[PDB]
RNA sequence: UAUACCUCUGCU
RNA sequence: AGUAGUAACAAGAGGG
């Protein structure tokens, strides 16, 4: 080492070297590529831990302030609002549990509810509650040496998940996510007063974003996630042993600022011993809906349906009764997952901030506060949806709900399969925009890329929602260019 | 003296830590000291969330029982005696925490400002804040390293220390000096200021540490680059924004001066542009201000000695800073300018010393005492010193003082021994200094190196020897020896300096073309000037004003186009070209454009918005092929290119939007424009691009290669960006 | 410790701060204390130290 | 109408618009079980890329070493590590060629660092694998439990106090064949009450055969990489022992050293330095070229990165960067190199099995998988444990060959930055030429010449020229366009733009306490105003919401609020009794002062001058038992990961709200629940020394000598000064005690 | 063997 | 059952 030098030993090896070791770039093309592999198999069912679209409010009228008050007593409360009760019966079945148990573990809660006093609630260790609930499931640990000649120990099942395919459900999710509704769900704490120019400028613009988020779907959904994440967090690490119910509680204010508290249902705890990040928490979902199950049954694979109600709604022009159903179901989370659920409402930033750089972006070269403008002056041209008859453009109010709604959904479908799309994907859309920029792009092995984006698509809504989206974009794309 | 000792024997007579204090070494003692079982938490903001929920959370000293109530008054349990894994310490409830701070006992603080004043110091500059308006526009920001701590008294880190151990830490001080006032007065003050203020010395060595030394960093910054204003860049700047802003206090020489330097080039390089250049010049300097205050009034009372600055000053009749003093000597400089450069050099006995040594021709009228000299100086060199006086004694003190101020190799090679005078109040005078005061006292050697030349015999001038000797024909290197008013200062239309005499002193052209960035804010009051500073502010607003204006500028570019080139809104965009181009650049693309007229059918609207403000000079009727146009920003010259994208002009059509150096200046007329299939003129003299090359015209050719073919000849050429294409010489010519 | 010493002693009167470390020091006159023995002379190790 | 928010896309560019493909809002992936299926996946992968290189068992260990330096060159794309010895060094010479000095001052100052070195600064930096546990150990502990063992057998060098004699011992521990270290185990006593069994801790002297020591010493634990993003499958990471670390920081050192005078190097500066680096390449390749040239930019990722880079190089390197210096300097660096390349792997906890009809779970120790039958195994994983046991020995597995994640740094990003270096069109002298910016995988390469054709050249010269010192571009990963789009999730175009997605899941309580916590949470997003456009209405939005969930977090809701906690009524109390309401900080129910313009002032500096002059006299009391006395390096410190780790500073006054939460106590039940007895008595005996040596918590006192002796000295004459010049009874009573104890051994 | 209890642990 | 996803949780350890 100490005496080498260099005589020409690189472009000796390289000349040495077989030519079949190369970088060919291959010219990229959108109007030729193909669309992406989306899986076969079963249809994807719903994995949320609350319902979204098809979830029902039972409220009432209530000055309190957001946190205020027992739960428990806010829910009796709510509870009495809803007169046409009935006996529970099962009409859409979970295939693969013992479900007379959900519907004695109904009536247990909503008997253990009617005879409570005080703040906290423990149901009794029932046997059909503790079978929701996973009680002793777990395995009995053992010394190998006393078990080292059993016919049928293996390793735990270490298989790729089962493919899924794309139902038609967890679009219409996000079409109604993406949806404006008639209550403030958002609640923002205080401010120092502002005092420079370009704090005036801010609450200005804050005001408009405020407006068009904190009546988004959207943001209805956080709020279901901060507190029942929270809720379960707290009560998983307080009261381990006992199996606490914990109500399903949401606060707004309706479009004339009155104070509002809703009840969707309830949610009963198992223990919960949490110990690594990852460790489970069982829990049962008790959730109100006016949706009948059976007119889109894959979407409730995991759910057990019963019916315990009637009531009336009217129409444009007719008025009908329908009846309420009760969709019940055995869950699990982790203390990382309600960490991260507790902390939804970082969503709103992701959005925003995204959408002020769009406004920004014009105010520099217009020279101008284009805010007032982009809201105010209103005008539908941001492409954010396709119908029938072609793209639809949006205006920048919708495109914030739009932004909120994907925010708010990769934290509900959080997975490594978007976390692995997500990541290859972001390189052809840039290859598709550096060709649209005429930039003259080229791959190397392009269907190695492919295939590293496709094998992130197994089985997660979300996720083949995306590849389908990833797909309209590309034919979009296509036809435009073409 | 005493609980210390105590509490020593009570811990030695167990031999469990007898053991210990006698094994382990002091240096072992840092090693065992962070000794623990716990590790680093992964993830603290689930952990923090999940033990929040718990009861008693918090792990607080023992003596907390002793402090503060086990219950309180609402019935809340406050500490437990449960102990934390791997300490003396109890597990406690949050309740505790706020009982203390409601209940607990009062303690003296009020001097703690002293202590966190880095960071009450924050406060102070934002409380005497004055916020102006907000201006919208591209704000283009430089990544660059900048200051972080303003106040830093500058010393390096273990020069900190020694201070900082001084202050806190005096009896266990280490065993090292402190150079000098520098540290002392820090040391006193601090130890002065911070007289018995009842908290942890560790706080203070901590704040001490983060207080005076520097700190830097790389940080987009657009604008003022003082620390500071980097302390406030979240409020100043945005994407889109610029907050006007003054920070409470008062601004700093050194950066008063720079500022200045850079307002007043930026100034003369802009009236140099105009018609009537010293009318354009007044103008501006009575509408500038920095940092909110009137350049005017900053000329007035700034001593700044810079060709810009004085250039303002002769127009605005301030008196120049000629004149100085030195060695007891009065110089006063009556042609050439002071470009210093900061430089390390060693002496005869290899002593290095710290100069501000001066480049190029310099010529001074010194005067003294009982005898004068006219000096010739270069850069370390004495070109020619003619001096006069009353004796010889007189006249070779002033040889003296100017052989010194020569800076000369020679009088350096020239010194022996190391140089450490220092003047009446303990103050270690400069370089320039020392080297007189040395030589004044034995200037021995530096005749016997300095040299000797023969010279041709005139009356009136005589030479003088090394040993004190009178020649006619021989003398020390650039002396001779023979036996005083403020110079009246002119300056015409075009800036150019002149004195009584005539004679040139400054020119407008002869200032550095050096585009540095601000350190306080610059404020232009001026419709010559931009809204926005630098150079890009320059190109964005300049092709921004053309979208904004472009059809009504169209119909300019066909009826009377010659107006259209002498628009004054072309002027400030003039000023990133060099001098010595615009004709030749501007005679190049009024003819491209004459080329596109003529040539019906052709029509590239996109190439004459690119190239429009590069007509706004008197053309020349040179013949030369261009490529591309330079325009120096920021130091580094960019080129333009004449055919298609480019680095400074990006026309992007997924967009459609022109890109000017990363910026969006606006999309193009709606459509128009992207509709825009033809084939290209206006991209080569009296030549018509023609599309791709075909071969069947032979080897390609180079753009040097373009005088040599008949009048409708076609031919292949390398354009530019490795593309090929084929090419006609037109008949007529434009 | 020797310079903790030196710096102790130094605090608690109006001596400076000596750039070596001296051997002894004397409370009475209050003088720092170098001593210095040798093979050779004493004038030759005196002005040399 | 269906929604479609990547529709967006057709109008705004992708770079402009990154934010949504950033899913950083929900919980990242996480490992359950164990890595010893990623672990082994690795060791085979990294043999298999060299499985055409020559074998040898080594002399010392037995371990069936792989070497595939100066091997066959490969002939096809995929990857390979078949490095070429002197290719390399003609890289890193024409390195030194282009640099003139560089390695000279670079090693200088790592001459004065060696010798200036103190052992102190090994207790600093990540977790070390501690070969007398066998299990992962802070620094500081597996640092002292070594030195202990050296010190318990013949070795004591490092007792001076220096690194490099520490650095010492460790060649020497190799030669003593029976090393000798203490074992814990429990024991169970019986008791009798006023009868049951007593569970105790006992202690079991073992001694060690040169096979295991140096197998020990040459051990590098493995663990499963959790929280990380854009990535499908778990991956493997590895973390070193005690015994290479004072090696690895000198070789780290140098090569540091190195990097920070290297334009194409990205480490060791932040983003805002590495975009301008990356800035001063393209304005540097744009003036270098001619108006009639291309420029392509490659945004780049190198496969399988530390696998196919080998200590054998990084040996020629190490050599090669110092020839010219010092025997011994060269010696010591070189180290290192060749730990690594006689570097075996801990295959972690092993695996859980399962039995479905009697219903239990067991687990096996990793160790156990020599002797094991395949019957509980699945296909993939039974195939992995074939291939594996070729290369285990002594529970460990053999790794000559590649490298893996978490082991070294920075040299690798030398060799990268050589083969940029290269490029130069003074010494390509080609009709194309490329630059560029690297750090580890990532890299950003522009390659310039006359035609399209011409830059095809460059890249399969450059591509080839890397495969020749065992790099190897992904295909599949990097692409390349027309310079002016393209590092490290920075997105380029035309100009860096924004990318806040990133930042996200920094944005919130980041539970170190009520103080840190606010000084953090506002400097959050005062930083991202700044460098990623956070605008100033989102920016206000996110102190909105920081508050609430500090407020939430910590239940310290505003004192007029009708919440109901455990603190709400001490909060309570507290308002009433307050006078100045807005003095009072938010952790203890005081209003939110933030904006803007206040973010980077702390709080109790902001409310200073509204605050009643008792609660400000409480909260700030010095006397306060919730804070515990760090030391000036660790004052106002905590910890973050963007990166592996890093500390994070923020600015805070010290209150009572500057506490420290529990600590874990799981150990209490396992056999070193004495450490934590070993850390309360070695604590309290530092908590004394200080009140000797009140400097010993700003700058470390360097001295050899008993803690007790120093501290005796001192007591001494502080107890005469404080009376020569300050009752001579103290004075006799303070040196009785000092001699009477002094007389105790 | 089963049922009750009791103690320690919740990143080790 | 359910969580989950290339391997785990569905409490672990002790009074054996
Ligand atoms: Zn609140």
């Amino acid at each position: 080492v100490s005496s080498f030098k260099a005589n020409g030993n690189i472009e000796a090896k390289l000349g040495a070297m077989s030519e079949k070791v190369n970088a060919q770039i291959e010219s990229f093309d959108p109007r030729t590529i193909r669309e992406l592999e989306l899986p076969e198999g079963k249809f994807c069912t719903q994995r949320s831990k609350f319902l979204l679209m098809d979830a029902m409010k039972l409220s009432v009228l209530n000055p309190a302030h957001e946190g205020e008050g027992i739960p428990m007593k806010d829910a009796k409360a709510c509870l009495d609002t809803f007169w046409g009760w009935k006996k529970a019966t099962i009409i859409k079945k979970h295939e693969k549990g013992v479900n007379t148990n959900y519907l004695m573990i109904w009536e247990q809660l909503l008997e253990s509810i009617k005879e409570m006093e005080g703040k906290f609630l423990n149901l009794k260790k029932t046997n059909h509650l503790k079978w929701g609930l996973g009680e002793g499931q777990a395995p009995e640990k053992m010394d190998f040496e006393d078990c080292k000649e059993v016919p049928d120990l293996f390793q735990y099942k270490s298989e790729p998940p089962e493919k899924r395919k794309l139902a038609s459900w967890i679009q219409s999710e996000f079409n109604k996510a993406s949806e404006l509704t008639n209550s403030n769900w958002i609640e923002f704490d205080e401010l120092g007063n502002d005092v420079a120019p370009i704090e005036h400028i801010a609450s200005r613009r804050r005001n408009f974003f405020t407006a068009e988020v904190s009546q988004c779907r959207a943001s209805e959904y956080i709020m279901k996630a901060v507190y029942i994440n929270t809720a379960l967090l707290n009560s998983s690490c307080t009261a381990m042993e006992e199996y606490q119910v914990i109500p399903i509680i949401t606060k707004c204010r309706d479009t004339s600022g009155q104070r509002r508290t809703n009840l969707y249902g309830f949610i009963i705890k198992g223990r919960s011993h949490l110990r690594n990040d990852t460790d489970v928490v069982n829990f049962i979902s008790l959730e109100f809906s006016l949706t009948d199950p059976r007119n889109e049954i894959h979407k409730w694979e995991k759910y057990c349906v019963l019916e315990i109600g009637d009531m009336e709604i009217r129409t444009s022009i007719s008025t009908i009764m329908k009846p309420v159903y009760l969709y019940v179901r055995t869950n699990g989370t982790s203390k990382i997952k309600m960490k991260w659920g507790m902390e939804m409402r970082r969503c709103l930033l992701q959005s925003l901030q995204q959408v002020e750089s769009m406004i920004e972006a014009e105010s520099a070269v217009k020279e101008k506060d284009m805010t007032e403008p982009f809201f105010r002056n209103r005008e539908n041209d941001w492409p954010i949806g396709e119908s029938p008859q072609g793209i639809e453009k949006g205006t920048i109010g919708k495109v914030c709900r739009v932004l909120l709604a994907k925010s708010v959904f990769n934290s509900i479908y959080a997975s490594a399969q978007l976390e692995g799309f997500s990541a290859e994907s972001r390189k052809l859309l840039l290859l598709i925009q550096a060709f649209r920029d005429n930039l003259d792009p080229g791959t190397f092995d392009l269907k190695g890329l492919y295939e590293a984006i496709e094998e992130c698509i197994i089985n997660d809504p979300w996720v083949l929602l995306n590849a389908s989206w990833f797909n309209s974009f590309l034919k979009a794309v296509q036809l435009s260019m073409g | 003296s005493m609980e210390r000792i105590k509490e020593l024997m009570e811990m030695v007579k167990n031999s469990r830590m007898r053991e210990i204090l006698t094994t382990t070494s002091v240096d072992h003692m840092a090693v065992i000291k962070k000794y623990t079982s716990g590790r680093q938490e992964k993830n603290p903001a689930l952990r923090m969330k999940w033990m929040m929920a718990m009861k008693y959370p918090i792990s607080a000293s023992s003596r907390i029982r002793e402090m503060i109530p086990e219950k309180d008054e609402d019935g809340n349990t406050l500490w437990t005696n449960t102990k934390d894994a791997g300490s003396n310490r109890v597990l406690v409830s949050p309740n505790a925490v706020t009982w203390w701070n409601r209940a607990g006992p009062v303690s003296d603080v009020v001097h703690y400002p002293r202590v966190y004043k880095m960071y009450f110091d924050r406060l102070e500059r934002l409380t005497h804040g004055t916020f102006g308006p907000v201006k919208f526009y591209n704000q283009v920001k430089v990544r660059k390293r900048v200051d972080i701590n303003p106040g830093h008294k500058d010393l390096t880190s273990r020069e900190a220390q020694e201070v900082i151990m001084e202050v806190v830490f005096p009896n266990e001080v280490g065993a090292r000096t402190l150079s000098s006032d520098a540290q002392l007065t820090i040391t006193k003050e601090k130890k002065e200021e911070l007289k018995n203020c009842k908290i942890s010395p560790i706080m203070v060595a901590y704040m001490l540490e983060r207080e005076l030394v520097r700190r830097t960093r790389f940080l987009p910054i657009a604008g003022a680059t003082s620390s500071t204003y980097v302390e406030v860049l979240h409020l100043t700047q945005g994407t889109c924004w610029e907050q006007q802003y003054t920070p409470g206090g008062e601004a700093e020489n050194d950066d008063l001066d720079q500022t200045l330097i850079i307002a007043s080039r930026n100034i003369v390089r802009r009236s140099i542009v105009a018609i009537d250049p010293l009318a354009s010049l007044l103008s501006m300097c009575h509408t500038t201000s920095i940092s909110s205050e009137p350049l005017v009034e900053i000329l007035r009372s700034n001593p700044t000695d810079e060709q810009a600055v004085n250039i303002c000053k002769a127009a605005l009749g301030i008196r120049i800073n000629n004149s100085f003093s030195f060695g007891g000597y009065n110089f006063k400089r009556v042609k050439g300018s002071s470009q210093r450069t900061e430089k390390a050099v060693l002496t005869g006995n290899l002593q290095t010393l710290t100069m501000t040594i001066f480049e190029g021709y310099e010529e001074f009228n010194v005067s003294g005492k009982r005898a004068s000299a006219v000096l010739k100086k270069g850069a370390q060199r004495l070109i020619q010193a003619i001096i006069g006086g009353r004796t010889l004694e007189d006249i070779l003190n002033l040889m003296i003082t100017l052989m010194v101020f020569s800076q000369e190799e020679k009088m350096l090679k020239a010194v022996r021994g190391d140089l450490n005078f220092v003047n009446r109040a303990n103050q270690r005078l400069n370089p320039m200094y020392q080297l007189l005061r040395h030589f004044q006292k034995d200037s021995s050697t530096l005749l016997k190196n300095w040299g000797t030349e023969e010279i041709d015999p005139i009356m009136g001038i005589a030479g003088i020897m090394p040993d004190g000797t009178i020649n006619k024909t021989q003398t020390l290197m650039g002396v001779r020896l023979s036996q005083n008013e403020r110079i009246r200062v002119n300056i015409d239309k075009y800036l150019r300096v002149r004195n009584e005499k005539g004679e040139l002193l400054i020119s407008p052209e002869e200032v550095s073309e050096a585009q540095g960035q601000e350190k306080l804010p610059i404020n232009y009051n001026s419709s010559l000037m931009w809204e926005v500073n630098g150079p890009e502010s320059i190109l964005t607003n300049t092709y921004h004003w053309i979208i904004k204006n472009w059809e009504l500028l169209k119909t300019q570019w066909m009826t009377d186009p010659t107006v259209l080139y002498n628009r004054i809104e072309f002027e400030p965009f003039q000023t990133l070209i060099p001098k010595g181009n615009r004709a030749i650049y501007s005679g190049f693309t009024r003819t491209l454009f004459q080329q596109m007229r003529d040539v019906e059918g052709t029509f590239d609207s996109i190439q004459i918005i690119k190239l429009l403000p590069f007509s706004a000079h008197p053309p020349s009727l040179g013949r030369t092929q261009f490529s591309s146009f330079t325009l120096n920003i920021r130091g580094a010259p960019l080129r333009l290119l004449i055919r298609g994208n480019s680095q400074v002009f990006n026309y992007n059509q997924m967009e459609n939007v022109i890109i000017v150096l990363g910026k969006s200046v606006g999309s193009p007329e709606r459509s128009i424009l992207t509709e825009s299939s033809s084939i290209e003129s206006a991209v080569l003299r009296g030549f018509l691009i023609l599309g791709k090359a075909n071969s069947k015209y032979g080897p390609v050719l180079t753009i040097g290669e373009l005088d040599k073919l008949g009048r409708g000849e076609k031919a292949n050429v390398l354009i530019g960006q490795g593309d090929t294409v084929l090419v006609m010489k037109r008949k007529r010519d434009s | 410790i020797a310079w903790t010493i030196v710096n102790s002693i130094c605090n608690m009167t109006e001596n400076s701060k000596p750039r070596f470390l001296p051997d002894l020091y004397d409370y009475k006159t209050n003088k720092f204390i170098e001593i210095g023995v040798t093979r050779r002379k004493v004038e030759d190790y005196y002005y040399e130290k | 109408m269906d929604v479609n928010p990547m529709l967006i896309f057709l109008k705004v560019p992708v770079q402009n618009a990154i934010s949504t493909t950033f899913p950083y809002t929900g919980d990242p992936p996480y490992s359950h079980g164990t890595g010893t299926g990623y672990t082994m996946d690795t060791v085979i992968r990294t043999h298999d890329y060299s499985s055409r290189g020559i074998w040898k068992t080594n002399s010392e260990t037995g371990a069936q070493q792989l070497n595939p330096i100066d091997g066959p060159l490969p002939e096809d794309n995929e990857p390979s590590g078949y490095a070429q010895t002197d290719c390399v060094l003609e890289l890193i010479e024409g390195l030194d060629r282009s640099h003139p000095g560089l390695f000279e001052t670079a090693c200088q100052e790592t001459i004065d660092a060696i010798q200036q070195t103190r052992v102190d600064k090994l207790t600093q930096g990540r977790q070390t694998y501690d070969w007398t546990l066998n299990r992962n150990q802070p620094a500081a502990t597996a640092l002292a439990n070594t030195i202990e063992v050296f010190r318990k057998n013949g070795y004591k060098l490092n007792e001076s106090g220096r690194l490099i004699d520490f650095l010492k011992d460790v060649l020497l521990s190799f030669e003593n064949d029976s090393m000798e270290v203490t074992t814990h185990f429990q024991k169970k006593k019986r008791i009798r009450d006023n009868m049951i069994t007593q569970r105790t801790i006992g202690k079991k002297r073992v001694k060690l055969t040169k096979k295991n020591y140096l197998i020990r010493a040459l051990t590098l634990n493995t663990m499963t990489k959790d929280a990380e993003r854009g990535k499908l499958k778990r991956r493997a990471i590895a973390t070193p022992g005690m015994q290479i670390r004072g090696f690895v920081y000198f070789v780290e050192l140098l090569a540091r050293n190195i990097c920070e005078r290297l334009e194409q190097s990205g480490l060791p500066v932040g983003g805002n330095e590495k975009k301008a680096k990356l800035a001063n390449v393209i304005k540097k390749m744009m003036a270098k070229s001619t108006d009639e040239e291309l420029s392509y930019t490659i945004t780049g990722d190198n496969t399988k990165w530390n696998e196919n880079q080998n200590p054998r190089i990084f040996l020629a390197m190490v050599l090669r960067i110092t020839a010219g210096q010092p025997e011994w300097f060269r010696d010591l660096l070189a180290v290192a190199p060749i730990m690594f390349s006689n570097k075996v792997a801990r295959l972690g906890r092993g695996y859980m099995f399962e039995s479905k009809s009697m219903h239990l779970r067991t687990q096996i120790s990793a160790e156990n998988l020599s002797d094991i039958n395949l019957r509980y195994f699945n296909e993939d994983t039974k195939k992995k444990i074939e291939k594996i046991r070729h290369l285990m020995v002594e529970g460990t597995a053999s790794l000559s060959p590649g490298m893996m994640m978490g082991m070294f740094n920075m040299l690798s990003t030398v060799l990268g930055v050589s083969v940029l270096n290269l490029g130069q069109r003074e010494i390509l002298k080609r009709t194309y030429w490329w630059d560029g910016l690297q750090s580890s995988d990532d890299f950003a390469l522009i390659i310039n010449g006359h035609f399209k054709e011409d830059i095809q050249q460059g890249v399969n010269h450059f591509y080839r020229t890397c495969k020749l010192v065992g790099i190897n571009m992904s295909q599949k990963k990097s692409y390349i366009n027309k310079t002016g789009t393209f590092f490290t999730s920075f997105f380029y175009r035309y100009g860096f733009v924004a990318n806040f997605s990133m930042e996200l899941p920094s944005f919130g309580v980041a539970g170190n306490n009520e103080s840190a916590d606010m000084s953090i949470g506002t400097t959050v997003i005062k930083t991202n105003m700044i460098n990623n456009d956070l605008g100033p209405a989102t920016a206000q939005m996110a102190i909105q919401l920081f508050i609430k969930d500090y407020r939430y977090t910590y239940r310290c809701h505003r004192g007029d609020t009708n919440l109901e906690t455990r603190r709400t009524k001490s909060i309570k109390r507290l308002w009433t009794e307050t006078i100045s309401k807005a003095g009072l900080l938010v952790a203890d129910g005081g209003p939110n002062p933030y904006n803007l313009r206040n973010l980077h002032i702390p709080e109790v500096c902001l409310k200073w001058s509204l605050m009643d002059p008792d609660y400000r006299g409480r909260l700030c009391n010095p006397n306060n038992p919730f804070v515990h006395h760090m030391e000036v390096e660790s004052t106002n410190l905590a910890v973050v990961m963007p990166g592996p780790a890093k500390s994070l500073e923020y600015d805070a006054v010290a209150t009572t709200h500057s506490w420290t939460p529990k600590r874990n106590r799981s150990i209490l039940n396992t056999n070193q629940r004495g450490i934590l007895e070993d850390e309360r008595i070695y604590q309290k005996c530092c908590q004394v020394f200080e009140k000797f040596f009140p400097s010993s918590t700003y700058r470390r006192p360097i001295g050899m000598a008993s803690m007790l002796d120093a501290m005796l000295s001192r007591a001494r004459i502080d107890a005469r000064i404080d009376l020569e010049s300050g009752s001579s009874q103290d004075f006799s009573e303070i040196t009785n005690t000092c001699k009477a104890i002094e007389a105790l051994k």
